[PDB]
């Protein structure tokens, strides 16, 4: 109950128009939940772009254990034809439990936390298929029918962890297989900071190579500034030593966290995100109250939707950051801050 | 200075009564923007729900 | 480390926490008594300053 | 009928997400039940567990047309005897079926009793009713499955549980759903071993629960009944997307007021009421009125209070707490809200109180 | 003279700013209400179309 | 933990109480009877109600004992009664 | 290889000084956790201030981490690092703030970063 599924289906829905095919594999989930997810995918029109693979909590453990391997085999069809696909595995912790059941019914000697040693090999061989392949592989596979394209399969496995313990066995096995983690913290979620992403733990080993230039440039150190702001707040709770720059660091961090929370099912495009990041880091949220931050964005994204729409269409097409575009963004934020109200 | 000050106090008293109105005028315009955007989003949403 | 000694640490820290809660309650009450003793100290100095003011000024 | 079946298939599940209107102000506001959901009663005995169970049996039989099934999995024979007498001397007995697995029976008996109750509830569902299934302890189903698995000699798992733990829970919990003909809602008592919420039995059970009602010795000490705790009771039906924004805002509101009151009540304990501003005194006053107004008289409790019982519709609870939160009814005293009923009945109590 | 004059003129500007939020508060209230109406009609329209 | 699931209550006997000279070392609040007042005779049912609350108040105000109680009164009476029943 | 004979006395003595300070800071964390820092002794506050500066000065930018930090990388020679740690332990830098030591290649760069705050 931290928003793991919500984050993953909102990723699926945002590929509704981006040309990436989606696959959702439900392992050991409640059938009521699965039918409600499918009905929310259809409600947003994403369903026509997804495959859904189901193994309910009622079904035999072998069907659960083989459920994610079946899902991987469908995802590989698109990868090998030079298309892009995205696959969600809804609980790899529930697959490991099902394999533990079958493995122990075959009397195989258990290891740490009673899983077999084969449990690394289980999740390894699954996830290591989520890959990007060069055009010579796609050509050789498809006997030359596709030239010069490169296919990929993108995987977002979900792990549920007890009490936030990131140091338990199966969580640490999968952290050692993936290219990063997004860690969702219940203390933030209960404080209403949603989605409850904990920086400092979260990371992407691939790095900015995954970002568009504009997003890469506008984001920059925002991660480490948020991690430090959270650490500074910890000591600042303990004693009073406020030295002005600490005061402004605290105000900025508190405004950024209030700016980074977002509603479910309300995705916003890269033009909208780059304006929001521009407004945060070019200092424009000076003179703006925390209770006004959500109003300030809602008015700003309506202002740019109304008048300076052509730039939005430019930044959404090519995520290019120039001094021309920075100047237009500066003029938009200068005029909004000066001319409008929220 | 009594005649300058009594006039200047009246000039000031005038000025706040004006500027109160132009705030209340601008607020009614901003209302009208918020509600017309409410009508626009209300229609945009309905076009989604019928396709569903 | 060892759960039987960890459980011993937990009981020791729990006992420590109760006593500090007691000390908070006592400190608040003593603050009240010492701020009543503070107000009683005002009138003597105030009237002595008025007499010094009468002579000096 | 045979006790063993598969759960409803994917096309049989209800294509909607209805609520159950229990009639109890604390529950219907703070921890609303999905129709066909699982609810966990996380309180120890001493607190009204059985009277709350009897009140739900009454309201779902009278104010709906549902029946109930009670499954006593691993119950002490003594408590089984006097639960039967407390139901017969309260006229609810004609509206519930009782299957009892007394602890002195061999393990295989105790495991299968849980399925015997569930198949009777499946019949009342197939007749088209909405049904309540009470499980007297879900932990004792888990432990019966461990003991049987050990007798069969299968290798243990996790913290010594059976290897099939998650499957056997799933086989029970997935039959309890809303279908297109009717539904089974379930209220399940939960015991947490060692007070440890990380232990596999709690960790497996909490995957299936939708709502969670906590009963408190302290709230009973205040004399407030039912003794639900509004701050630790929760439901994952509290979202605008399923419950709507007025209900969500009201439930969030009374939670915020009661939480703030708890902090203010510590400040009062260390430093008295003189520290409170007018805003703080208004918050404390409304919080006391909200606390009083979460009390209710049951048709089952008339034996003690002597007051007639009340069933309160969800609209009336939303009107009442909307009113008290936004400072209407500030002009009539807090004892007018206690044990009354609707907020319209609170003011009519006040007029001569 | 500017005594009563500035106090009474500045107070009314403080009132007009407070009332400016009142105006914008009502606009957002009606936006919510307008939203409920549009959503309810869209779902009712879907209900009738599916039944037919 | 099995037999605590089977029985109607427990009398829980604590060795620190025994060492302190509380003998018999019954530890209230963690020993309880689920039958309760129905077992008692009327006189004992009438008189015992106060002892349970009095001893519980003594447990709360036990933290104020060793560190001095000179800073409170009404509690110093509740503490004095609580120690004398103990 | 950390032996006086292999690395020389100044290196050995600087490494044992860093360990001795950082261990003593671990011994203080339990009282700091329960009571906070104001109940420490007046040179225990000095140990904690040097230990935190040492902890941050162990951090370094890597040429392979430019994809992550974006900060340019640094190479630090042995002579230059032992001089820096020895100088912190002698307290010649005890007037810089902690943040000045984070992600800097050499002590120079810490005093330069403290000029930029
Ligand atoms: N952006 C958001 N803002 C507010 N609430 C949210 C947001 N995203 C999700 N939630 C709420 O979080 C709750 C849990 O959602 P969800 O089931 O996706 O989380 P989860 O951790 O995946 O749960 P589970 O662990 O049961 O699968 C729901 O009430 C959902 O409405
Ligand atoms: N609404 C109520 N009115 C009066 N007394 C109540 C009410 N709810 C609970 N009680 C009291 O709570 C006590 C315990 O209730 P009970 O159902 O016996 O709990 P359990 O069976 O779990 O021990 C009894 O004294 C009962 O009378
Ligand atoms: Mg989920």
């Amino acid at each position: 109950q931290t928003g793991k599924t919500a984050l993953a289906i909102d990723a699926i829905i945002n590929q509704r128009d981006s040309g990436i095919k989606a696959i959702y594999v439900a392992i050991g989930q409640k059938a009521s939940t699965i039918s409600n997810v499918v009905r929310k995918l259809e409600e947003h029109g994403a369903l026509a772009n997804t495959i859904v693979v189901v193994a309910t909590a009622s079904e035999s453990a072998a069907l659960q254990y083989l459920a994610p391997y079946a899902g991987a085999a469908m995802g590989e069809y698109f990868r090998d034809r030079g298309e892009d696909a995205l696959i969600i595995y809804d609980d790899l912790s529930k697959q490991a439990v099902a394999y533990r059941q079958i493995s122990l019914l075959l009397r195989r000697p258990p290891g740490r936390e009673a899983f077999p040693g084969d449990v690394f090999y289980l999740h390894s061989r699954l996830l290591e298929r989520a890959a990007r392949v060069n055009a010579e592989y796609v050509e050789a596979f498809t006997k030359g029918e596709v030239k010069g394209k490169t296919g990929s399969l993108t995987a977002l496995p979900i792990i549920e962890t007890q009490a936030g313990d990131v140091s338990a066995f199966v969580p640490t096995n999968v952290i050692s297989i993936t290219d990063g983690q997004i860690f969702l913290e219940t203390n933030l979620f209960n404080a209403g900071i949603r989605p409850a992403v904990n920086p400092g733990i979260s990371v992407s080993r691939v790095g900015g190579a995954a970002q568009t230039k504009i997003m890469k440039k506008l984001s920059g150190g925002i991660r480490t500034a948020l991690a430090q702001y959270r650490e500074l707040a910890a000591f600042s709770q303990f004693a009073s030593d406020l030295d002005d720059a600490t005061r402004k660091q605290l105000d900025h961090g508190q405004k950024v966290t209030e700016l980074l929370k977002q509603k479910q099912y309300a995705p916003m495009s890269v033009a909208q995100q780059s304006l929001v990041l521009f407004a945060a880091e070019r200092g424009y949220l000076a003179d703006v109250e925390l209770s006004k931050i959500g109003s300030f964005e809602a008015a700003l994204l309506a202002y740019v939707d109304r008048d300076h729409a052509p730039l939005m269409q430019e930044i959404n097409q090519t995520g290019g950051y120039n001094d021309e575009i920075e100047g237009k963004l500066k003029g938009i934020l200068d005029s909004f801050k000066a001319t409008q109200s929220w | 200075d009594l005649d300058l000050a009594k006039a200047s106090a009246t000039d000031q008293l005038k000025k706040a009564k004006a500027e109160a109105q132009v705030i209340i005028e601008q607020a009614n315009k901003r209302r009208s923007q918020i509600l017309d955007e409410a009508k626009a989003e209300a229609e945009q949403e309905r076009t989604k729900i019928v396709a569903q | 480390a060892g759960a039987k000694d960890i459980r011993s640490k937990i009981a020791s820290v729990q006992n420590t926490q109760k006593i500090t809660k007691a000390m908070e309650m006592v400190a608040a009450s003593k603050m009240r008594k010492s701020q009543d003793r503070m107000a009683a100290s005002r009138p003597y100095a105030e009237t002595m300053r008025k007499v010094i003011g009468h002579l000096a000024h | 009928w045979a006790i063993h079946r598969a759960a409803p298939s994917y096309e049989e599940l209800s294509n909607s997400q209805e609520l159950l209107e229990t009639g109890i102000k604390v529950i219907d506001l703070m921890a609303p039940f999905a129709k066909g959901g699982k609810v966990g009663l996380f309180g120890g005995a001493g607190v009204g567990k059985t009277v709350n169970m009897m009140e739900l049996i009454r309201n779902i039989a009278i104010e709906h047309s549902g029946y109930s099934v009670f499954a006593g999995v691993g119950e002490r024979t003594r408590e089984g005897n006097d639960f039967y007498h407390e139901m017969t001397d309260s006229n609810v007995i004609d509206k519930v079926s009782l299957v009892y697995g007394q602890m002195n029976e061999p393990p295989g008996n105790r495991l299968r009793v849980a399925l015997t109750g569930l198949t009777m509830a499946e019949k009342f569902r197939d007749e088209g009713r909405d049904v309540l299934l009470f499980v007297d302890n879900i932990y004792r189903y888990t432990l019966a499955g461990t003991e049987v698995s050990a007798l069969l000699g299968r290798m243990p798992s996790a913290v010594g549980y059976q290897p099939t733990l998650a499957e056997e829970m799933g086989v029970l919990q997935e039959r309890i759903t809303s279908t297109k003909t009717g539904s089974i809602t379930s209220v399940q008592a939960v015991y947490v071993p060692a007070d440890d919420l990380t232990d596999p039995s709690p960790a497996t059970t909490f995957a299936h629960l939708d709502a969670t009602v906590v009963l408190s010795r302290q709230i009973a000490s205040l004399g407030i009944y039912p003794a639900v705790d509004p701050l630790d009771s929760t439901s994952r039906q509290l979202d605008p997307l399923v419950v709507g924004q007025e209900h969500y805002d009201t439930a969030r509101g009374v939670q915020s007021i009661l939480q703030r009151y708890q902090e203010l009540k510590d400040i009062i304990a260390i430093l008295g009421m003189d520290e409170l501003s007018e805003e703080d005194k208004l918050v404390v006053a409304r919080a006391r009125k909200i606390q009083r107004f979460l009390s209710q008289p049951f048709f089952v409790a008339e034996v003690f209070t002597g007051s007639p019982g009340k069933y309160v519709s969800l609209k009336d609870t939303i009107r009442g707490f909307k009113g008290i939160m936004e400072g209407e009814y500030d002009h009539l005293p807090e004892q007018a809200f206690y044990m009354v009923g609707s907020i319209e009945e609170a003011v009519e109590k006040a007029k001569k109180l």
